[PDB]
């Protein structure tokens, strides 16, 4: 037979209940082996209701001190004249050199922002790479 | 339902069960509870909940 | 599904009879011998072909019909039956298979 | 630990975009911009989907065209022919 | 008696038939699984399962990824070596082609045209009085072209159907058993869940295969 | 064979057509359980008497729900509840009691296999919304087991037959709690004018207290 | 071992910033007759139409270099509690390699 219900819980429960009510003449295969390897969440039925209020989310935005600068770099000098390749896994960049240069040399030095920003594109000038925005 | 935030106060027994009855000496008594006082907190929940019942008893 | 053989070796029996009766050799003989015979031997004033009477082969009067798709126990043979259209929808599997293998390569 | 995220603003905001007037000043008298803030042939006042700045400053303008009007310093059918040859701010598509 | 402690036998252990070598997150980030769509996008359901946001697109959470992911692997490969049917959906047209392919070189089978109504539920009708109607559904995609619940999450949550999807952060997870977080649109990601259902389940067949002529030599 | 099936009601619904304009068409709810605690309710639609009994009855067979019983003759604890302007209140009872209840009610715990208890239904009264809402709350209903090994305390038990004694019901499965419940004094909980009314004995109804026939 | 966050942390897209205002190379994995859908990067393809220049000079596996508005499409209507997406991304392109 079995239930078609769904809405009432989880097809676990219902193949277990009725199997311990006698009405099916035995377990189907995946019972065994769901009550062996269980998941981490039981699936039941919920219906979706939408947010009123001040109930936004617990989920928040990913931001970085580091981000700050790639920011800050994209604003000043943006648009790099070489092409991202996003196939290459740990793929070195213009900003993300410039960005290990900036966080370097001010957790080295430890001086003023815009100062260590200014050397920074001074030691990058004097690599050789492209400054033009 | 009942409409009191806590009905039980307006039950019955919860009157009866109260386990305070005064002498026939005294004749009139008077409360003073301000509202937000955070020390007078048990104040108010007396107020709120056992005056009715030694008012029944 | 055995009864298609039945009908098979009693036509070819029949075939036989109706030979020996019209008086030639079983050897060679031709379905249009057959319906010659026939018309003859039974006429019928029927407009209707379907209606008229018809000694014709069993595998050709059945229309052939799709035999147990799936095993005795458990599985089906083809892998689209848990949806219909298998045939269909395999044909174009290969068909868009092919499109795309020439497509790499360049009534 | 190091490598996770923190709770902090948007460095990527692009800054809030300021109308052309948002921040200087208006008056009754500057007949030139507010006939650049009008029809030239009928006189009407452009709204704002034709203008293009922010409600405050075209509440502002659009008085001060009234009261411009009723005083003597602009008509209030036919826009004044010396302010044709300006800049263009307010969109259009007839031409 | 036997059979059915052949049968019970790979329950009691865990990880049994070597699941965990499959995938690692280095593979799943290079697959680039842990992508999702943006905030408007989001799902309620699903909001627990992303680790975060940036630059408005949502991101999946890699250990529960790998935590659902495994136990995808092991339900499917627990079933193959049980014989249990496997059937796999897939609407998006962008590869019906390799995943019917796949499907060919499993020997489970797949269904990634149009949906019929009640072609579960009306199934005896359809095809015959007696069919053996699958033991397991999967979802390489959960959700239609028109972005609604596949009607066959809800077939099989009534006819006691186990199922087991990759739930994007669109997809209702509610319904799924073994809902896994992940990529349902990128081809890396689909490719890379082809392979790793073609290897377990060939594993199981073959595990279930060497075991059977085990017991035929005992 | 050991389902035994029910007819909770049967309407002759009608709805016209262009050409031939009124139609008949039998609408019929059942329902079917075994007594073990397991049942289902259905409808059926047909033009004929006796095929929409055969379709309900199909059709229900294979949509069915079950529930769990305390002692094989109650249910674990009181349930009020309300579905589509029909505020239903069951009330456990213990033995030797019988089912005082709604008719369909009756039926429905005949099929079910549970012996006695009480319920009252009130507002609206349209039996298949009843039905919907009693498979509701009795499929949402907490067993004892479920409830200690969710909370981590034990269970205890009293009767009037039985003097101050505990009675364990169910433990739970997993590590018990080491504290227990601190006491929860003058609750917030919204309570039944006319239980408080039945309870306090003011209140006098001719219609309450029948000698009915028996269950 | 490395832990998701820190291969997030130097992963090539928090590197990458906004997709708006920013080239990229990328390839094709599928080709109609009259447009070409290139895999750059990220979650979605970016469907393209083929140039007057150059016309059959695009093949399977060319490299060919373009910006990029943003990896996804969507737009939330007065009566969409859920934004509708088009699956794809805008992108232009300037040039090759
Ligand atoms: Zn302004
Ligand atoms: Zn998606």
């Amino acid at each position: 037979a079995g239930s078609r219900l769904e809405t009432v819980g989880s097809i676990f429960s219902r193949t277990r209940d009725l199997v311990r009510a006698g009405v099916l003449k035995e377990k189907p295969l995946w019972f065994d082996v769901y009550d062996a390897f269980p998941p981490l969440r039981e699936p039941v039925f919920q219906r979706p209701r939408v947010r009123y209020g001040k109930a936004k989310a617990p989920i928040q935005d990913i931001w970085y001190h580091e981000d700050r600068i790639r920011a800050k770099f994209y604003s000043v000098y943006g648009s790099g004249q070489r092409a991202f390749d996003l196939f290459n896994p740990n793929f070195k960049s213009t900003c993300q050199r410039f960005v290990e240069k900036y966080t370097e040399l001010q957790k080295l030095g430890e001086t003023d922002e815009e100062k260590l920003f200014v050397e920074t594109g001074k030691a990058l000038l004097a690599e050789g790479v492209i400054l033009r925005r | 339902p009942m409409k009191g935030r806590f009905p039980i106060r307006r039950t019955l027994q919860y009157l009866s069960q109260g386990n305070v009855v005064f002498k026939d000496s005294v004749k009139v008594m008077t409360v003073n509870y301000n509202t937000h006082g955070e020390l007078g907190e048990g104040a108010r929940k007396f107020v709120f909940f056992n005056i009715p019942q030694i008012q029944y008893k | 599904e055995d009864f298609i053989k039945k009908q098979i070796e009693e036509f070819n029996i029949g075939k036989r009879h109706l030979a020996n009766m019209m008086g030639e050799d079983p050897e060679t003989f031709t379905q249009e011998d057959i319906d010659r015979a026939i018309a003859y031997l039974f006429p019928s004033g029927l407009f209707e072909k379907r209606a008229r009477p018809v000694m014709k082969h069993p595998e050709q009067i059945f229309p052939r019909q799709r035999a147990i798709q799936w095993g005795e126990d458990g599985r089906p043979f083809h892998y689209l039956f848990y949806t219909g259209k298998q045939s269909y929808y395999s044909l174009m599997h290969d068909v868009y298979g092919m499109l795309l293998n020439l497509e790499k390569h360049q009534r | 630990n190091e490598d996770l995220p923190i709770s902090m603003e948007n460095p990527y905001k692009e800054p809030l975009k300021k109308c052309i007037l948002c921040g200087k000043h208006v008056d009754y008298k500057n007949v030139q911009l507010l006939s650049q803030f009008v029809s030239p042939f009928t006189g009407c006042i452009y709204g704002r989907h034709i203008t293009g700045l922010c409600g405050k400053k075209q509440k502002e303008i659009t008085k001060a065209i009234k009261r411009a009007q009723i005083m003597g310093f602009m008509p209030v059918t036919y826009k004044d022919p010396a302010y044709l040859k300006d800049p263009k701010v307010c969109n259009i598509r007839y031409r | 008696d036997f059979n059915d402690k052949i049968l019970n036998e790979p329950l009691k252990h865990s990880d049994f038939f070597n699941v965990k070598e499959l995938f690692s997150v280095r593979s799943l980030f290079d697959a680039r699984v842990h992508l999702g769509h943006k905030a408007g996008c989001r799902h309620r359901f699903m909001e627990p399962y992303i680790f975060g946001s940036r630059l408005d697109h949502d991101i999946i959470d890699l250990e529960q990824t790998a935590t659902h992911l495994q136990l995808a692997l092991n339900f499917t490969a627990h079933m193959a070596y049980r014989k249990g049917i496997i059937l796999f959906i897939s609407r998006n047209r962008q590869f019906s082609y390799l995943i019917e392919n796949m499907a060919r070189d499993c020997g489970e089978y797949a269904h990634t045209r149009y949906f019929r109504g009640g072609m579960l539920t009306n199934a005896r009708l359809l095809f015959g009085p007696t069919v053996r109607l699958p033991d397991l559904i999967i979802f390489l995609h959960t959700l239609n072209n028109i972005f609604e619940p596949h009607v066959a999450v809800r077939d099989a949550a009534k006819m006691n159907i186990p199922t087991v999807g990759i739930v994007d952060t669109n997809c209702n997870p509610c319904l799924i058993t073994y809902p896994v977080p992940g990529n349902d649109d990128s081809p890396l990601a689909v490719h890379l869940y082809c392979r790793l259902f073609q290897t377990a389940i060939t594993r199981a067949k073959e595990k279930r295969q060497q075991v059977e002529a085990l017991y035929r030599l005992q | 064979e050991d389902f035994d099936t029910r007819i909770l009601e049967v309407r002759n619904v009608f709805t016209m057509t262009a050409k031939e304009g009124r139609k008949k068409s039998i609408r019929v709810l059942v329902a079917v359980g075994n007594g073990k605690g397991a049942a289902g309710f259905s409808i059926g639609k047909a033009t004929d008497r006796m095929d929409a009994f055969r379709k309900a009855k199909n059709r229900a067979v294979h949509h069915l729900h079950y529930i769990e019983r305390y002692e094989d003759h109650t249910i674990f604890h009181d349930i009020s509840l309300r579905f589509k302007r029909t505020h239903i209140k069951m009330k456990k009872q213990p033995k030797g009691y019988g089912l005082r209840c709604h008719r369909a009610i009756i039926t429905i715990c005949r099929l079910i296999g549970i012996k006695d208890m009480y319920a009252k239904v009130s507002g609206s009264i349209n039996m298949l919304s009843l039905t919907q809402g009693l498979f509701r709350g009795l499929s949402r209903q907490e067993t004892h087991q479920q409830l200690a090994d969710k909370k981590g305390l034990h269970v205890v038990e009293i009767r009037e037959e039985c003097g101050p004694l505990p009675i364990v019901v169910a433990s739970p499965r997993g590590p018990l709690r080491k504290d227990p419940e601190p006491e929860d004094e003058v609750p917030d909980v919204k309570l039944d004018w006319e239980d408080v009314k039945t309870a306090q004995g003011m209140k006098r109804s001719v219609w309450s207290n029948l000698k009915r026939a028996a269950t | 071992v490395e832990s998701f966050a820190s291969m997030l942390r130097h992963s090539p897209l928090t590197q990458m910033g906004p997709a708006k205002d920013k080239l990229v190379i990328g390839r094709i994995f599928h080709i109609v007759e009259n447009d070409l859908y290139i895999d750059f990067g990220g979650k979605f393809h970016c469907v393209c139409r083929r140039p007057e220049v150059d016309g059959e000079k695009y093949q399977k596996g060319t490299r060919v270099r373009l910006r990029l508005l943003d990896l996804e499409l969507t737009s939330r209507f007065l009566g969409a509690t859920t934004d509708t997406t088009v699956l794809e991304a805008n992108a232009v392109l300037l040039g090759i390699q």
